[PDB]
């Protein structure tokens, strides 16, 4: 298997 | 033109919903399953319609915690966006309600799993591939602009793959209503445009710019600014910087270049003839956009599902309760969801 590893999003 | 009759149309609709603006359902009729996605506010669970058997995509978010991270306004948004728009890849939203402690979005269930997912087993897609999700963010990002709607979240992660193969855009958090400049400090690191970082007030070229950092991940593997520290990552996005794998095609480059334009004088997408460069541009010669629209092409991959339900392409998350106070919480801020 691949690492994968998912972005959150950002806010100030 | 045909394309402006029916964006002419696509806002009247629009409008009409956009003040139809409350509580279409509540927690009881779900059968809660399994959760597909977490989030800084919540989750997406599977959920099933116990008496129908349906079964949809349940985005919780805490009233508490959204309160107290000064996102109130964009989680009305979030869902009066959803429920005016009607698009061939935006997710349908079936049902929408709140309790004491949460908020509900009740979504269709796009059970093929996040694009990302796809993306980081087969590592990267081919062009023609990568053009066929690409051209069906173009025609969402004119028809979303024309209602003066900016997304501000494109990446792989928010992209769902549906049962034909086609995208369906999710996780509207950050859509929002606007003609002339926005301020808001949000969006996903590795995608942010560069006016976005530099605080200077942006309008719908920063999902243009999304867009070039999506066609370049989807067709390297990687997106083309990442670093350890975001601070890294906004000094390469802000440097005007970008380096292309050796494979990218001489078209595929020179899209990309007009779109990670840092100059807003140059961007693609956002020069007097707006989205008409990059539909016109070379890299998209082959691609017949009508047809895109009407889902007629043939996708270059299907997702397998084992029936209604099947969540096999999704990653597995930690389970919780979820958490409904006895006393009602923020009433007076969320009365208009
Ligand atoms: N309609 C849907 N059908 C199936 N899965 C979905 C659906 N909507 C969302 N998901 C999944 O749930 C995840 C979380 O949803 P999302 O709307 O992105 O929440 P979020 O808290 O805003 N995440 P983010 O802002 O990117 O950190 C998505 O990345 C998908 O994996
Ligand atoms: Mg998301
Ligand atoms: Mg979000």
């Amino acid at each position: 298997t691949r690492s994968a590893i998912r972005r959150a999003s950002t806010i100030e | 033109e045909s394309v402006k009759e029916f964006l002419a149309k696509a806002k009247e609709d629009f409008l009409k919903k956009w003040e139809t603006p409350q509580n279409t359902a509540q927690l009881d009729q779900f059968d809660r399953i399994k959760t597909l996605g977490t989030g800084s506010f919540g989750r997406v669970m599977l959920v099933k319609h116990k008496e129908s058997g349906n079964h949809y995509a349940m985005k919780i978010l805490d009233k508490q915690k959204v309160v107290k991270l000064k996102q109130i306004e964009h989680t009305l948004n979030e869902k009066r966006i959803l429920q005016a728009v009607n698009f061939p890849f935006l997710v349908k939203l079936e049902f929408s309600f709140k309790d004491n402690s949460n908020l509900y979005m009740v979504m269709e269930y796009v059970a093929g799993g996040e694009m990302f997912s796809h993306l980081r087993r087969i590592g990267r897609f081919s062009e023609p591939h990568a053009r066929f999700y690409a051209a069906q963010i173009v025609l969402t990002f004119e028809y979303l602009h024309s209602l003066d709607l900016i997304y501000r979240d494109l990446k792989p992660e928010n992209l769902l793959i549906d049962q034909q193969g086609y995208i369906q855009v999710t996780d509207f958090g950050f859509a929002k209503r606007v003609k002339g400049r926005t301020w808001t400090l949000c969006g996903t690191p590795e995608y942010l445009a560069p006016e976005i970082i530099l605080s200077k007030g942006y309008n719908k070229a920063v999902d243009w710019w999304a867009l070039g950092v999506l066609i370049y991940e989807m067709a390297a593997g990687y997106p083309p600014f990442f670093a350890d520290q975001p601070i890294q990552i906004y000094e390469k996005i802000v440097s005007g910087k970008v380096r292309f794998p050796s494979h990218f095609s001489s078209d595929l480059k020179d899209l990309l270049r007009n779109l990670l334009q840092v100059d807003l004088t140059k961007r693609f997408g956002n020069l007097k003839n707006g989205v008409n460069d990059i539909k016109n541009h070379k890299w998209f010669a082959t691609t017949d956009w009508i047809a895109i629209y009407q889902r007629k092409v043939e996708a270059p991959f299907i997702p397998k599902f084992k029936g209604p339900g099947d969540t096999s392409n999704f990653d597995d998350y930690e389970e919780e309760e979820i958490r409904v106070s006895i006393n009602e919480k923020c009433g007076k801020e969320f009365t208009e969801f």
